[PDB]
This record gives C-alpha cells, structure tokens and sequence, in this order.
C-alpha cells in the first residue's frame, strides 16, 4: 500500500495513521506502544539525527581539508588552543542549559519559548521538537516534506557514524581511506572476507586501536569496543 | 496512624498510637504492651538519651578541640585515669560516693514525679521552691525552673517539635556512644581517629580488620 | 517557578507574596511550618546581612593588600589577620565582643519574639517599626517609595555575599593566595586555572 | 485446554494451577506450591530465580567469551581470589558486609511488597513502586513492577498481548537461564574449565568430547 | 503442603528439629571456640 519498511506488511497499533514524519511503520518491539514513551522517542531520535548528521559531517570535512589526521583519535591529538578541563566544564555548563531547556519543552511545551534576558523576544506556538522562528530562518517549500527529508537523512546519517566507527576499528583509518580501499579491491576487502566463523574454526579481523593510549599524563582505555564477539 | 513508620508495609503495634514523640512504631519485641511500663519505658528513653547527649558531646567536642589544638584534652576512655594521677585528685571511691548521694537526692524526686507527675509540687515540701516542680502533665518534661528560655511554651505543637527532636537526637547519640564503647573496645584509638582512619581507605579500614568484632577463630 | 522553570511553587510559597525574593525555591521544603518560615527568614536577613559586611571588608582589605594603602595593618593577608598587635589583645576584645553583641542581640531577639514591644529606650526617645526583620533604621529615607524593590535588591545582594563568603573559606581552604590573587590566577589562562585543577576538590583525579 | 509438562495426562494438580498464571503447564508432581499462600510465594521466588540466573548467566558468558579473547577478565569460578588478588586493600568481610547490607535494602522492600502489595509504592517511594499485580488476580504489586524506573521503556503498558508475549518470554529465558547455570556449576565440577571453553572444546571435536569422557560424570571411563 | 507443614509442625518433628539445631549450634560453637572452661571476656 504506502511506504513500507516491509511492503506487503501492515502496520501495528501505535503506528496506525501516523503523525510523525518518517512513519514506516517498523517497531518490531512494540517500544512505542506507550503514548509519552513514543514523544521521548520521538524527540531522542530527531536528536539523534541531527547529531550524527553533525558528525558525520565533520568527519567528512575534517578528512578532506586534513587527511592525516584520524578522527577517531583526534580527540587526544588535535592539538587544542586552551586546556581541556575548562573546555570540557563550559561545554558541560552550556550544553546542561541549552539540554534542559529542550527537555523541559518536551516536557510541557508551552512553558520556555521565552528568552530570560529580554522579554520581547520570544519562540511562537509550535508542535513539540520543531521550535522555529529564529532557529529556522529559510524553509525550501512546505514542512512535511522537508521534515521527512530531515528524519531520513538522520537516519542515513546516525547508520553512517556507526559505519564510521566500525571502520576506524576494523581497518584503523578513515572511512574515506576505508572507502578508497574498498574500491580498488572489492573482493577481499568486505568483512565478509576478512571475518568468517565456523564450527571448528574463528577468523577474527586484528584490531587497530591500540588499547591504551596516553593523554597528557593519564591513560585512557580507550580499546575497540569489545572484542570476543566480533565476527 | 498514616505517620511514618520502622518499615513501610509493617502497620505499627496497637500499642504505639502515635501520640508519644519518636513513635515510629517500632517495638519488635512488644515489651510496652503494658501501659505503665511504656510510661517508665518512656522516662527511661528520656534520660538515657539525655545522659548519652552530654556523654557524647563531652567526648566529640573536646577530642575535636584537641584534633584542632585546642585545649588539649586526653581520650575519653583513659580520662578517669589522667585525672586520678593528679597531685589534689579526689580518691575514685570519695568522688563516686558524692556523686551517687546528690544523684540519689535529686532522682528519688524524678522517680517520685514518674509515679504522681504532680508529686514534688505540693506545698511546704522545699523552702519555698516547691512552686517550680508543677509539671506539664507529662512526666520527664518537668519545666519551671528548667527549660529558663521557655522554648516551645508558645502554640503546643512548637514543643511537640522539639519533642521530636529531642528524642531522634537522643536516639542517635546513644547509639554513638555504643559506637564509641565498641570502637574502642576493639581498636586503642578515639572515635575521631577510627573516623579518620576510615576515610583513608573505607575498604580496609571498618569492624572486619579490627579482629575484635568477627572472631580470629572463624577466619 | 521564577528559580525554575516548568516547576511548581511549594504551595507554602505562594500565598506569601511579602518575602523579600520569593522566587519558589524551597525544594527540600525547610520552612512548611509558618514559625519556621519566620525564623529562616529572619536567619535570612542575618546571614545576608553579616555575610555582606563580612565579603566586602574582605575583598577591600585585600584590594588594599594588591595596591597598598594601609600600613602593616592592611599588609596581611585576611586569615592571618590576627598577627597584628592592634589596641588591645585576644581575650579582652574577645570578652567585650561578647558583651556588647549579647546586648544588641538580645534586643533584637526580644523584638523577634514580640515585634514592636522594644523600640523604646530609657532616654525616652522612640522610633517608628514596620515589618519584622525590617526595624526601620533609616535616618536618610529611602524606604517611602517602592519598598519592594528595595527589598529585593537587597535579599539578592545578600545572598550574592552568602555564595561570596562561601566561595571564599573554599577557595582558601584549596587554593594559597588572597582571593584577589585567586580571582587574578585564574584570569590568567582561564581554561586551566579553575576548581577542577586544584588535587584538592574532584578527588577523583590527583588521587 | 493448554499444553501440558507431559502430554495428555489429566492427573495435573487441583485448579490452583490452571491455565492463568504465565509459564503454567501443570508442572508440580511433588504439590510444593498447593496451597495458595505457599503458590504465591513460590512465583515471586520463580521470578525471582529466573531474573536472577539470566543476569548470572548473562554474565558468565560474557566474562567467559572476553576470556577467550585475551582480555584481562577471569573465569566466573575464579574472579573472587582474582579480584582479591587486583584489589588487595579490599577486606573480604568488608565487601561481604556491604553486599549484605545493600542487598537487604532491596530484598526488603521486596519483602515488604510481598506482605502487601501496595505498601511500597507510597512514603519515599513513589506511586511508580506500587506495583501492577498479575499473578493470583491481584493489580497491585508482586513479582511485575510497572512504572517507568522498572520499566523505563514502558512495553507492558499498552497491548495486554504484548505483555503476556513479553512475560512468556522472560518465564521461559528464566527458566532456561536457571538450567543454565546449574550446567555451569556441573562443567566446571566435572571438567574444570569455562562454560564457552566446553562450548568450542564440544565445537571442535563433537566426539570424545561428551560427558562420558570428563571421568567425573561416569566414574570409570 | 498444608497437611505437610502441620505434619512438621507436630511435637515430635518440632522438638527433634528443635533439639538437632541447638546440639548442632553448641557442637560448632565447640568446634570454633573448644575447651571454653570459664567465660572470660
Ligand atoms: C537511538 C536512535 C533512534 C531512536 C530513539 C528512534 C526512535 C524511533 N524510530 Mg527509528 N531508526 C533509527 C534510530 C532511532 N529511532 C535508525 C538508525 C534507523 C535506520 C536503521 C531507524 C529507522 C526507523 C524507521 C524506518 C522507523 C523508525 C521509527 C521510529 C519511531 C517508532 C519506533 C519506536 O517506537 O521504537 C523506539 C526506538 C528506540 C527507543 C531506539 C532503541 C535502541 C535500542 C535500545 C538499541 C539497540 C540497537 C540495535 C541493536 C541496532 C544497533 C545499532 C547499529 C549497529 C545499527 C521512534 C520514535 C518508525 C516511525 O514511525 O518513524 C517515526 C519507523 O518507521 N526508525
Ligand atoms: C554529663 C556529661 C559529662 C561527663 C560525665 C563529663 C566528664 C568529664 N569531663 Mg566533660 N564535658 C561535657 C560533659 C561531660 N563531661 C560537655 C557537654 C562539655 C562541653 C562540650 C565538656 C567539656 C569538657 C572539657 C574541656 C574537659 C572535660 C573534662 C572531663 C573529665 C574531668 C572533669 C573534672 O575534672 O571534674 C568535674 C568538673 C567540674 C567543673 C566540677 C564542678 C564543680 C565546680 C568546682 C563548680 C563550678 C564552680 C570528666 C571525666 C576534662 C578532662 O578531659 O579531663 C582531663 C576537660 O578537659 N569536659
Ligand atoms: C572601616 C575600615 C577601616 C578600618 C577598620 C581601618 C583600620 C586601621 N587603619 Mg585604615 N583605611 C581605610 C579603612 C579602615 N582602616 C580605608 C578605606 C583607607 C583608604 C583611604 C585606609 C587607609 C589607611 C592608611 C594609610 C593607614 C591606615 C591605618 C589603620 C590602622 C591604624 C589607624 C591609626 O592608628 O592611624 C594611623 C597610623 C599611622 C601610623 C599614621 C587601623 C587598624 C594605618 C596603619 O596601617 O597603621 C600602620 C595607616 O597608616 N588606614
Ligand atoms: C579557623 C578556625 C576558627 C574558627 C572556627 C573560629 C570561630 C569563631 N571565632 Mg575566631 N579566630 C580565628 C579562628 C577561628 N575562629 C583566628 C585564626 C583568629 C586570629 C588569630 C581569630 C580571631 C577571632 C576574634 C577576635 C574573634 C573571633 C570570634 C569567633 C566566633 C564568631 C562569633 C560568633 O560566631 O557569634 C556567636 C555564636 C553564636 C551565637 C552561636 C554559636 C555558633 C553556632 C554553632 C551557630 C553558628 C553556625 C555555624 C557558624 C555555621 C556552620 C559552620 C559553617 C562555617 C559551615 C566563632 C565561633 C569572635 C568571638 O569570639 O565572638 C564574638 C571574636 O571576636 N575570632
Ligand atoms: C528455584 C527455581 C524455581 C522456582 C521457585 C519455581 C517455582 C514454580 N514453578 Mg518452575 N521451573 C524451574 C525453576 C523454578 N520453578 C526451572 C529451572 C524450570 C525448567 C526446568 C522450571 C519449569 C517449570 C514448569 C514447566 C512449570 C513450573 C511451574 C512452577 C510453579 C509451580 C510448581 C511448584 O509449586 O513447585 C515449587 C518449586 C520449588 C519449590 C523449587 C524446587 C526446588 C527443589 C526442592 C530442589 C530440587 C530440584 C533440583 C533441580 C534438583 C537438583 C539440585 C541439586 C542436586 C543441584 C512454581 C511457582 C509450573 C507452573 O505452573 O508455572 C507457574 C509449570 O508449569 N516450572
Ligand atoms: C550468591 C552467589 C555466589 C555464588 C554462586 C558464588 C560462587 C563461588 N564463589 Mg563467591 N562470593 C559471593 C557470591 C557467590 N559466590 C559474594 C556476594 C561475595 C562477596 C563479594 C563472594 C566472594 C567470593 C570470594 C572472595 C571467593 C569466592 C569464590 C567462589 C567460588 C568457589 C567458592 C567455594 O569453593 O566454595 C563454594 C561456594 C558455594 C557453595 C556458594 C554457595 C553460597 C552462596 C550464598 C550461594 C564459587 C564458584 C572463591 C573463588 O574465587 O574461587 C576460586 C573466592 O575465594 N566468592
Ligand atoms: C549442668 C551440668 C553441666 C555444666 C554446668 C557444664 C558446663 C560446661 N561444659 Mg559440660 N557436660 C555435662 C554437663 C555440664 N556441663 C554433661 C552431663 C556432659 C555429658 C554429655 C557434658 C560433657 C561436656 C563435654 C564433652 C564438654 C563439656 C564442656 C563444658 C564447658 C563448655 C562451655 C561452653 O559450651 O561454652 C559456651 C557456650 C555458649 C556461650 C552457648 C550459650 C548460648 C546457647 C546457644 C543457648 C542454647 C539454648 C538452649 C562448660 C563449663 C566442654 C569443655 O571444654 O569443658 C571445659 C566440652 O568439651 N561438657
Ligand atoms: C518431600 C515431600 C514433600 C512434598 C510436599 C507435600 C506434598 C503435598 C502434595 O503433593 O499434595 C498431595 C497430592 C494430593 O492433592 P491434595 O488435594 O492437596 O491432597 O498428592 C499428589 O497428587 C502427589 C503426591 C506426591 C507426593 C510425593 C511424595 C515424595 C515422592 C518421592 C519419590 C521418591
Ligand atoms: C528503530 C528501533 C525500534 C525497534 O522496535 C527496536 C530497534 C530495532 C532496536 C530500533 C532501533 C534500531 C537502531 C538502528 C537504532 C540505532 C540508533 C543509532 C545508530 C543511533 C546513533 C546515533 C549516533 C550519533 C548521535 C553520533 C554522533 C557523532 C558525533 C556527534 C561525532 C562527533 C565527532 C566529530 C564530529 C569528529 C571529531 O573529531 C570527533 C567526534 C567527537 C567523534
Ligand atoms: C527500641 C527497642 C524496642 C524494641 O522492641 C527492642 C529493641 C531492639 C531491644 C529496642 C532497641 C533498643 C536499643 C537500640 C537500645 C540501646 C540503648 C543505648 C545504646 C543506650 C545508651 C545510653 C548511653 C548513655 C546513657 C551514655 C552516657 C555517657 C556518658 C555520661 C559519658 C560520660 C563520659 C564522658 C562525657 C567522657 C569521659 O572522659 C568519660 C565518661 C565519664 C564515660
Ligand atoms: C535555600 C535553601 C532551601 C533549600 O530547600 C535547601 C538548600 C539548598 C539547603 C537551601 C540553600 C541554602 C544555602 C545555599 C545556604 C548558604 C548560606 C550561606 C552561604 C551563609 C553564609 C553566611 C556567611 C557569613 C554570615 C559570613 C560572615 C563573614 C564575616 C563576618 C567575615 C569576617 C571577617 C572579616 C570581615 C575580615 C577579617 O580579617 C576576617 C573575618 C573575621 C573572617
């Protein structure tokens, strides 16, 4: 009928006649049976998206203006202006102000569109994740359609960070140089040629990443995941 | 009956109402089932978290004094000793004997007050004195010459308050003096020195290393 | 609601318009009991008040130390004040602080428990009352218009000075220096010097 | 009516364990939960075991697989004298004693739950620990804990048939994860090594590998 | 169970119960803490 996650398939109850955009009608689970249990998961995933769409951006940037430098360790060799603890603590005092405030909207909307400084500025009415007004300057036609457009590539993008991370620990270096080693070597280069189980028998890909690695002093146990069930 | 209570699912005894101050309605044991006894039960509590009170401020306060050199006073356990070696020092039993004489005037008119709580008021008792030992009604909170401030004397429930008070702090610094005599029964050093030495490493530092507490024998 | 937003006022706190910055913010509820509620009102107003004093004499005797004005009086630093020689020793400035603030807090604890009842001295003379914590000692009048105002800047002026006072005693009791001196090192960089690089406060790194 | 611990066989034990309570299939051959207080207590201690052994066994098997990897993690028979061995400045009474008193909080408001099932959820606890029955008929308390701290996600509020699929599901994973673990207890008795070594020993050579073959089991070959 | 426990609940399952844990109490505070002639503290 629509757009499926599974066409021929129906949807389940508490995805009948969605009004979340990007509705395809999946949760195998049931985790959205719950009626503010499914708007705490709908505001976690736009955040998601957003925020992987942010770092799978900057990974991408970072590789093509510097491709020396490997983003999975670049936060203990980037060389960073000022110190970090005081760089961490204003990220955390800012980012708890700025983190409140949208959990508190998600909350009970109608209780922070104010600005605490000046009175006069204030956000308008809006549905509950989507604020607007000086946060969406410039809007390319109607909403909808662009809000689906916005859901599916964090989507793609919160998929394509964890194929980011997976690669730096497989191969130890970029998902640009990942992609670059793919290419010129398709067979061989999959994981399914370099990872196979069978009874009697498990071939394991070495990992990269050393397991610690020293940062101004202290050691950070900073590994690859967890092995042991790696493939 | 919708008061807090020792344990949240346990309803409190049908002896423990909740009109005495510090009723949680703990009495696993029911030894207040008898009315009588729970009042002398009460008088009991009363003064042994009194007593416990000036006890464990008079030990905490002075050894932390001379945690901070101040005054400089020795351990509570060995203080009756340090005194006893002075050159004008009082002989133990002379001192003990004074003591338990004033103590045993001034309590047989407590006890005499536990019974009738109007007893000592009655007139031509003292030398004119007897008017200060009216009572509250309530034996155990005597009033009139005690209590100079008249705290609580206000709207009834300010003094049920400090009732409460008064019977948590007890509470507690009697069960710090059971601290106090265990601690030291089992390690030679003051409560102050057993706290310091357990936040210098908690996981070594307890009631399982002092070899006191749980037997050598077991282990 | 005015402390935090998307939060209720603890009911206690709303009908009481008359508090001097009554922003809502009584999360472990302390003063439910109305007597209590005056009693840490008027802790309030003393704490704020002693705190006040107490924060700006130490930060000019220390902006006094930094420049140099004063003689070896004002040549020490605030927690070593106790160096100098003065007028008089220890003890007897001790004992006659003693009695001298006995008096004056005893005449205002005997205005706590019945207000307006001393206001009246043996030489006869006698002065206006309003409020409670409030006695009206104002000799150049800035008290007959918006008085709420008033009150306000100067409940949020005291509990400025309380956080000072606090953050004083914890910054020397972790840091050496005058405050001044603390509040110039960490200008300094900024992003090292701070309470997280001191060994002494998170404990958990230093050991 | 529903499918039985030994088909057909209508001997299954009077209608104390009909077809109502989750992972029912009339197994009680020896009556240990014929009265219903005593019923009671043995499906909150069923649950209890249940949840308890998936958690062990849960993590056994991933100490083990981590083991076999070359980390830095011990076998579960040996991470006691391992940990002491790490950790010296640990007092074993001391970490016993703690156990005991922090595990005696829980179990006792657990306790206080099973007296009455709506008396923890009040006091300092909030309305979410009342508890949402299930078993016996009652609404109130037992072994499921609603609420969204115990269950944070919610999926047993809303879709009755998703929560008696998902309580099917955590009886029968219980139950296995109990069958578990005595398999555990009784490869490391009888072998000496881990449950994912006698896995992949058992992968690898199928035959005189068995239990036949640890001479512990049959005590001569 | 109910016949069972009240089965158990009988004098004679009680008092032998009864009697079995005390003499095995004594028999391992013995064992820990043997040739206990006076009670010294
Ligand atoms: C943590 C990120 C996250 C979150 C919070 C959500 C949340 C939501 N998604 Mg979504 N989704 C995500 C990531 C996420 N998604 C990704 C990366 C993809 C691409 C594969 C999708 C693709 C997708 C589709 C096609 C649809 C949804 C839909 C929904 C909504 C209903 C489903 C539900 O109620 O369960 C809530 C889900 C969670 C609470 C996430 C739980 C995460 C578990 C606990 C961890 C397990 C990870 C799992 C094993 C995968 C490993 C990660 C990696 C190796 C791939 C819901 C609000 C449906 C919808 O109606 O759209 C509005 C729907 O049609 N999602
Ligand atoms: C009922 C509680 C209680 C008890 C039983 C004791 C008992 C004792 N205290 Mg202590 N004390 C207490 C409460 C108590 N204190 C409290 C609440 C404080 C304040 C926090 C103190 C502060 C304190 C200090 C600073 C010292 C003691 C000392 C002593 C010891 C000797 C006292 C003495 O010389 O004879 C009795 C003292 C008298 C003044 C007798 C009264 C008769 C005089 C002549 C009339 C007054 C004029 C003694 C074992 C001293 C010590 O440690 O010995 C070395 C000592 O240094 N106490
Ligand atoms: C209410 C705040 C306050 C207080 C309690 C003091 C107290 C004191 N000041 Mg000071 N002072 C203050 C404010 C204060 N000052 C301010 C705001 C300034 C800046 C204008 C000064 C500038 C100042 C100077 C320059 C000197 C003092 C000195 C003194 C001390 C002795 C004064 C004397 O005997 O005459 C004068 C003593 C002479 C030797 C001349 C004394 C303890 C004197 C001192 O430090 O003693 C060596 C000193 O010379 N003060
Ligand atoms: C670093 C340790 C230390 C401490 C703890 C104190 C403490 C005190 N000093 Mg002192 N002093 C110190 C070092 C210290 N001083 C040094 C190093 C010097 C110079 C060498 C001086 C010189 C000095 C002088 C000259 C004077 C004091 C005075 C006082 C008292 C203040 C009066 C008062 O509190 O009102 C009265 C108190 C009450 C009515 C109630 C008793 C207090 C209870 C506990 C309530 C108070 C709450 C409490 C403070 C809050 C909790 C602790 C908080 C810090 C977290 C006070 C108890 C003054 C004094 O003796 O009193 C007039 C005084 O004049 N000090
Ligand atoms: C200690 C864990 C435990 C507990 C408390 C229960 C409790 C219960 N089970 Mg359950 N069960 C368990 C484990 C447990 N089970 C395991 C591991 C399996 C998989 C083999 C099953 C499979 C199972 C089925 C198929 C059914 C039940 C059912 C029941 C209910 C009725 C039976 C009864 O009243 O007897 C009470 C049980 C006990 C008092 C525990 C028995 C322990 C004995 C005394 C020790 C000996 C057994 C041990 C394995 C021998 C080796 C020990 C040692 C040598 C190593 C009851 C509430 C029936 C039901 O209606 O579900 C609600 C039912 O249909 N159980
Ligand atoms: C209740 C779950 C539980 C279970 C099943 C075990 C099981 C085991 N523990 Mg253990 N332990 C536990 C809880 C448990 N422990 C707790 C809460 C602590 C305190 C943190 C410890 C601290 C501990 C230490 C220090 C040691 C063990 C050791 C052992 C192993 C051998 C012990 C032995 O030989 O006697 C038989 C044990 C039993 C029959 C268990 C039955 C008793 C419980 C209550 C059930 C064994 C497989 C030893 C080891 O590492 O092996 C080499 C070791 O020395 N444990
Ligand atoms: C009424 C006569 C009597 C008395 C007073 C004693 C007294 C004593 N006997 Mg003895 N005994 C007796 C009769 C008596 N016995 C008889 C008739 C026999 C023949 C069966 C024995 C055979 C016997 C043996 C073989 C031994 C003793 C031992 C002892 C001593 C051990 C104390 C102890 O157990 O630690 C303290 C016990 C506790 C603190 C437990 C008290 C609390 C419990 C749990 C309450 C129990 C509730 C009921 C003790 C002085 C032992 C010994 O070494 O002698 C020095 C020992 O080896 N007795
Ligand atoms: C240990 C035995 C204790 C069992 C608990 C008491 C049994 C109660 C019961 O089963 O109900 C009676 C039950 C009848 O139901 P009722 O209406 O409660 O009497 O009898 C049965 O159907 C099963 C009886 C089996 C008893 C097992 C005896 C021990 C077997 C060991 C084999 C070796
Ligand atoms: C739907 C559902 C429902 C049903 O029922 C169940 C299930 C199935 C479970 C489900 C789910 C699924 C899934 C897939 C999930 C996932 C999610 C994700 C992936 C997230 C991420 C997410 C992700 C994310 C955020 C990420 C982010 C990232 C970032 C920021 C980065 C950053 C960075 C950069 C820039 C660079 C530098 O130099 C460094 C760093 C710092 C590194
Ligand atoms: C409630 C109940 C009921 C239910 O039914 C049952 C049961 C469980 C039995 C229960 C419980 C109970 C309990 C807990 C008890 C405890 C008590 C105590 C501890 C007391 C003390 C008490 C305590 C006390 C008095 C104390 C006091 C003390 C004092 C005076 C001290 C003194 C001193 C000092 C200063 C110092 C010096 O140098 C020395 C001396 C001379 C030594
Ligand atoms: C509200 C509430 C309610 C809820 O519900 C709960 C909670 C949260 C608990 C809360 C909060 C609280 C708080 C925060 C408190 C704090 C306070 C303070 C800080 C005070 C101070 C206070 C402070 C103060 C008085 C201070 C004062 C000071 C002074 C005098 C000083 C003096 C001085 C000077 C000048 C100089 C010289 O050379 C030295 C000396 C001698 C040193």
């Amino acid at each position: 009928a629509r757009a499926n996650w599974l066409p021929g398939s129906d949807f389940p109850a508490h995805l009948e006649n969605c009004k979340l955009p990007g509705c395809y009608g999946f949760d195998p689970l049931g985790l959205g049976a719950n009626e503010e249990r499914l708007a705490w998961f709908a505001e976690s995933e736009r955040v998601h998206c957003r925020w992987a769409m942010l770092g799978v951006a900057g990974i991408l940037v970072q590789e093509i203006v510097k491709p020396d430098v490997f983003w999975y360790t670049s936060g203990a060799t980037v060389e960073l202006p000022f110190d970090i603890t005081g760089l961490l603590a204003f990220e955390l005092f800012v980012m708890h102000w700025v983190e409140s405030r949208r959990g508190y909207d998600i909350k009970k909307p109608g209780s922070m569109d104010q600005d605490p400084i000046f009175s006069n500025f204030k956000l308008p009415a809006h549905e509950p994740g989507y604020p607007g007004g000086i946060f969406a300057p410039f809007v390319p036609g109607s909403l909808e359609e662009l809000k689906v457009k916005e859901i599916k590539n964090g989507r793609l993008a919160m998929l394509a960070f964890i194929g980011f991370t997976m690669a730096a620990q497989v191969t130890g270096k970029n998902p640009l140089a990942a992609l670059r080693e793919h290419l010129d070597n398709p067979l061989g280069t999959t994981i399914f040629s370099k990872a196979v189980v069978v009874p009697g028998q498990a071939v394991v890909p070495p990992c990269a990443i050393p397991d610690t690695i020293e940062f101004q002093g202290i050691t950070i146990p900073a590994g690859c995941f967890l092995h042991s069930l790696w493939p | 009956a919708t008061r807090p209570l020792w344990q949240p699912g346990v309803e409190a005894p049908k002896h423990l109402d909740g009109t005495m101050p510090g009723d949680f309605g703990f009495d696993p044991l029911n030894l207040g089932v008898n009315k009588e006894a729970l009042n002398w039960y009460r008088n009991a509590e009363l003064q042994n978290g009194r007593w416990a009170m000036l006890g464990v401020a008079g030990i905490v306060i002075p050894a932390e004094l001379t945690r901070v050199g101040v005054l400089n006073v020795p351990e509570w356990a060995e203080a009756g000793k340090v005194y006893a070696e002075s050159e004008n020092a009082i002989p133990f039993a002379s001192l003990l004997m004074v003591q338990l004489f004033l103590f045993n005037f001034v309590e047989i008119k407590r006890w005499e007050d536990i019974k009738k709580p109007g007893s000592q008021a009655e007139p031509g008792s003292f030398l004119g004195f007897e008017s200060g030992f009216k009572g509250t009604g309530i034996s155990g909170y005597p009033g009139g010459a005690f209590n100079p401030f008249g705290l609580g004397n206000s709207s009834k429930e300010a003094m049920d308050d400090l009732k409460w008070r008064e019977i948590r702090n007890g509470r507690l610094a009697m069960v710090a003096f059971l601290g106090f005599l265990s601690q030291h029964a089992a390690t030679g050093k003051g409560p102050l020195d057993n706290l310091a030495d357990h936040l210098a490493d908690p996981w070594g530092a307890n009631f399982c290393s002092n070899g006191v507490s749980i037997p050598s024998a077991l282990g | 609601a005015g402390w935090d937003l998307s939060a209720e006022v603890p009911a206690h706190l709303a009908g009481r318009k008359d508090l001097a910055g009554n922003y809502g913010f009584d999360p472990l509820n302390l003063g439910k009991n109305p007597e209590a509620l005056k009693w840490y009102q008027q802790a309030e107003l003393q704490n704020g008040r002693w705190a006040m004093l107490g924060v700006a004499g130490i930060l000019v005797q220390e902006l006094l130390h930094s420049t140099g004005l004063g003689g070896k009086a004002a040549d020490v630093y605030w927690f070593d004040a106790g160096n100098n020689t003065f007028w008089a020793p220890k003890e007897t400035l001790i004992a006659i602080s003693f009695l001298m603030f006995n008096w004056a807090e005893l005449n205002r604890m005997q205005d706590y428990i019945k207000p307006g009842s001393n206001v009246t001295d043996p030489f006869g003379n006698k002065i206006k009352y309003v409020e409670l914590g409030y006695p009206g000692f104002d000799p150049l009048s800035f008290s007959k218009n918006n008085f709420d105002e008033w009150k306000l800047k100067e409940i949020k002026n005291a509990r400025l000075a309380m956080l000072a006072f606090l953050g004083i005693v914890a910054q020397h009791n972790a840091q050496p220096g005058s405050p001044l001196e603390q509040l110039g090192a960490h200008l300094a960089n900024p992003w090292k010097n701070h309470f997280i690089n001191n060994g002494v406060s998170p404990f958990l790194t230093d050991n | 009516v529903r499918e039985l611990w030994f088909p057909g066989n209508k001997e299954v034990v009077p209608d104390y364990l009909d077809g109502s309570l989750v992972g029912d299939h009339g197994f009680d051959p020896l009556g240990l939960g014929s009265s219903p207080e005593q019923l009671s207590w043995n499906v909150h201690a069923e649950i209890f075991h249940g949840r308890l052994a998936m958690t062990g066994v849960a993590g056994i098997l991933l100490t083990s697989l981590l083991h076999k990897g070359g980390a830095d993690v011990p076998e579960w028979f040996e991470a006691g004298r391992v940990y002491l061995d790490r950790n010296p400045n640990v007092d074993f009474g001391a970490l016993l004693f703690s156990t005991i008193v922090m595990s005696g909080f829980v179990e006792f408001k657990r306790l206080n739950d099973i007296r009455n099932p709506g008396s923890q959820g009040s006091g300092i606890l909030p309305e979410d620990f009342k508890g949402v029955g299930g078993p016996q008929g009652r609404t109130v308390g037992g072994p499921y804990v609603g609420g969204r701290y115990f269950d944070p996600m919610g999926l047993c509020r809303g879709s009755p048939e998703q929560t008696l699929k998902y309580k099917w599901n955590e009886i029968r994973n219980g139950r296995l994860a109990m069958m578990a673990f005595l398999g555990f207890a009784a490869q490391y008795a009888a072998t000496g090594k881990g449950p994912i070594d006698n896995l992949v020993d058992h992968v690898a050579d199928p035959f005189h590998t068995t239990f036949v073959h640890n001479g512990v089991s049959v005590p001569f070959i | 169970m109910k016949d069972f426990t009240t089965y158990l609940s009988t004098a004679p399952v009680l008092t032998l119960l009864s009697v079995t844990v005390v003499a095995g109490l004594l028999i391992e505070i013995n064992r820990f803490f043997p040739d206990a002639l006076i009670a010294a503290f």
